[PDB]
RNA sequence: UUCA
RNA sequence: GCCCGGAUAGCUCAGUCGGUAGAGCAGGGGAUUGAAAAUCCCCGUGUCCUCGGUUCGAUUCCGAGUCCGGGCACCA
RNA sequence: AGGGCUACACACGUGCUACAAUGGCGCAUACAAAGAGAAGCGACCUCGCGAGAGCAAGCGGACCUCAUAAAGUGCGUCGUAGUCCGGAUUGGAGUCUGCAACUCGACUCCAUGAAGUCGGAAUCGCUAGUAAUCGUGGAUCAGAAUGCCACGGUGAAUACGU
């Protein structure tokens, strides 16, 4: 790489919704809290459910008429 | 919004169809009229052709359109500007 | 990139095994990945461009290198030599840790993803798609930003036929629809 | 007149006082604490749901019983104000007649 | 005067002059001020840094400044990314809650440029 | 000042 | 080649010794009338031909030009 | 069966609230009328900021219900300021009723709470309890109008003249 001409190149942890540490050398320069990550996240599975989040179907679930 | 003693509302026909949906198979919408429902978690991943008045046009449920009504996404009247 | 020694042990103890070669420099690999934004209609407002390659300076780790136009045509108004487009070449090890950071916490961030195309090759395995939705990649704030463009990405591979491509690409699982 | 729409009207009101009282007993099931709050309550709104909508105490129109008029009803008289008014010049109407104060 | 990040008026009634903050109408004024137990009409200028204190924990537990700007951001986010009725009158710059457009909602509406 |  | 004159809004034009954009026309909306006219109320409308230096500050002072007009001009 | 009749670069006519110190809000307390009501009015009583939920008498009635009239007055606070003025605008959390409150309701709660600093040419109404204001109720009403109709409290200005 040319020296002096590209973005900051920090080290970065997959800080997901579950905080899978999956490390990502990236531009960001920032921890930065993501969903998608073998924790928490939909395709990191099959059949995909997000377990528990405050979201909109378990508040959904929450009223239901319960 | 809907009184929470009540609970939700859905008509069965929407209900038993995505039932259905959610059993065997969802690779096709659902061709539905009754735009006030509530939208349920065994809808979540689907396409619906929601009733517009004249067409029923998709749209993919996701986890945000969960707290919705089915309508919510089809618009019912062509706006253009002038 | 762990992605690459998933590669240098995983990959090829599936692909040398599956088609049954007669050397490791045999078995197919990634070598460059370049992501494009093409844009067009920044003949008009020369700060779009600016505004566009900024994404491949963010999504990308390496300021980009705008693409001017080859020929000034009728149809699109474009005079040759012309600020047209912009595009980052990713090989290396930036290749690697850009398609972990792709396939892990971008592209399953995908909204309404019935998946990627089975079919997206140019008949010698090199892949090639474009996303739309490109804020799906944390590189991006999203909030500040002006639009929402995509872009179109092709992975440069060295094999030579489409099968080796999608053995190559679910190597990484590749979604494939 | 259009009497498509009176005999809509007394259709509705026939059916809905037919199946009265029907309706008040599954809808008493929503507002009560009982039914476990997820199955009897939840399974009466799937009744009413399925009862006739064009048999509820509100989805008639209260027309006029002269011509069936769709404004200006009176339930007083179950007249339009122009047929009431024609009552009352006639004298039709027991102790009507114009007043002032 | 410094609480949340804002500057709220000196010699100004505490009652009225905590209502200052983008967060906190007369509700939470109120509601802060009796849980942090201070009187009611006092200028702000006689409020030592330590009462400027205990309002500042308990500001800590209403939604504050930035908190709420983030809220409504997300919010009004929220509704464009599921791109419905709502969301498509606030990209258009419409009214939302249900109302009239012909003539009135000039809120909405903005100016009579053309 | 005009209509017509 | 000499002296003079000018360009200003969407058209007709003002004024400058620097403190700063006007009016008519114009268009659009409105008011009045039974209806429109005129009228009236409003709004819109300027990078002052162009570029450049001068002075706390320029259309205004200057330089350097773009045109257009007038008058006078060398006999390669 | 859904949809729209509730669209919206835009003009115009009504009416409501304002742009506030005769005024903003808190405390205290009082002075009216006109009604309406039987799947209706709903007492009292507990809870929920609160919409209301529950309980659910009496009332087809000079008897129970809507029931605080408000504007008022006393005390207080604000102190001439996009204000402690507004309250539209949105966000979220509900209540109501309706088979059903997304398009397309009223109400309640939380927070930003906006143009708004008395309005141009012009133009409307009013001669007395009249306008000006203040609140009250009824019909239409499953709900749902600042609308309509009706009610009652304060309560003036100027008429020389054609
Ligand atoms: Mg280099
Ligand atoms: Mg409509
Ligand atoms: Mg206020
Ligand atoms: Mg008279
Ligand atoms: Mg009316
Ligand atoms: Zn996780």
């Amino acid at each position: 790489m040319k020296k002096d001409i590209h973005p900051k190149y920090e080290e970065i942890t997959a800080s997901c919704s579950c905080g899978n540490v999956m490390k990502i050398r990236s531009t960001v320069g920032h921890d930065l809290n993501l969903d998608v990550c073998s924790k928490c996240h939909p395709f990191f599975t099959g059949k995909q459910r997000d377990v528990a989040t405050g979201g909109r179907v378990d508040r959904f679930n929450k009223r239901f008429n319960i | 919004p809907r009184s929470l003693k009540k609970g939700p509302f859905i008509d069965l026909h929407l209900l038993k169809k995505v039932e259905k949906a959610v059993e065997s198979g969802d690779k096709k919408p659902l061709r539905t009229w009754s735009r006030r429902s509530t939208i349920f978690p065994n809808m979540i991943g689907l396409t619906i052709a929601v009733h517009n008045g004249r067409q029923h046009v998709p749209v993919f449920v996701t986890d945000e359109m969960v707290g919705h009504k089915l309508g919510e996404f089809a618009p019912t009247r062509t706006y253009r500007g002038h | 990139a762990k992605l690459h020694d998933y590669y240098k042990d995983e990959v090829v103890k599936k692909l040398m095994t599956e088609f049954n070669y007669n050397s490791v420099m045999q078995v197919p690999r990634v070598e460059k990945i370049t992501l494009n934004m093409g844009v067009g209609e920044a003949i008009a407002d020369k700060k779009l461009l600016d505004n566009a390659a900024a994404d491949l300076a963010a999504i990308s780790g390496q300021k980009p290198l705008i693409t001017k136009a080859r020929k000034s045509v009728a149809g699109f108004k474009i005079r040759q030599g012309y600020p047209i487009g912009c595009k980052v070449t990713l090989r290396g090890e930036r290749m690697w840790e850009f398609f972990e950071r792709l396939i892990t916490i971008a592209v399953p961030r995908i909204r309404d993803f019935r998946g990627l195309s089975a079919k997206s090759f140019d008949g010698r395995g090199n892949y090639s798609m474009g996303v739309r939705e490109q804020i799906i990649f944390p590189e991006i704030d999203y909030d500040k930003v002006d639009r929402v463009r995509g872009l179109d990405i092709t992975i440069t591979t060295t094999a030579k036929s489409d099968e080796e491509g999608r053995a190559l690409l679910a190597a990484f699982d590749f979604p494939f629809r | 007149a259009k009497q498509s729409m009176k005999a809509r009207e007394v259709k509705r009101v026939a059916l809905a006082d037919k199946y009265f009282a029907k309706r008040a007993e599954l809808k008493a099931i929503i507002s009560d604490v009982n039914a476990a709050s997820d199955e009897d309550r939840w399974n009466a709104v799937l009744k009413l749901q399925t009862l006739p909508r064009d048999s509820s105490p509100s989805r008639q129109r209260n027309r006029c019983r002269q011509t069936g008029r769709p404004h200006g009803f009176l339930r007083k008289f179950g007249l339009s104000r122009i047929k009431v008014r024609e009552a009352a010049m006639r004298g039709e109407i027991p102790g009507l007649k114009k007043a002032s104060w | 005067a410094r609480i949340a990040g804002i500057n709220i008026p000196d010699h100004k009634h505490a009652v009225i002059a905590l209502t200052s903050i983008y967060g906190v109408g007369k509700t939470r004024s109120k509601a802060i001020l009796a849980a942090a137990g201070i009187a009611e009409d006092v200028k702000i200028s006689e409020l030592s840094e330590g009462q400027i204190d205990t309002l500042r924990d308990e500001v800590a537990k209403f939604v504050v400044e930035g908190d709420l700007r983030r809220e409504i951001s997300m919010s009004i986010k929220r509704l464009m990314d599921l791109g419905c009725y709502r969301g498509l009158r606030h990209r258009r710059g419409l009214p939302v809650r249900g109302q009239r457009t012909k003539t009135n909602a000039r809120t909405r509406k903005g100016p009579r440029k053309p």
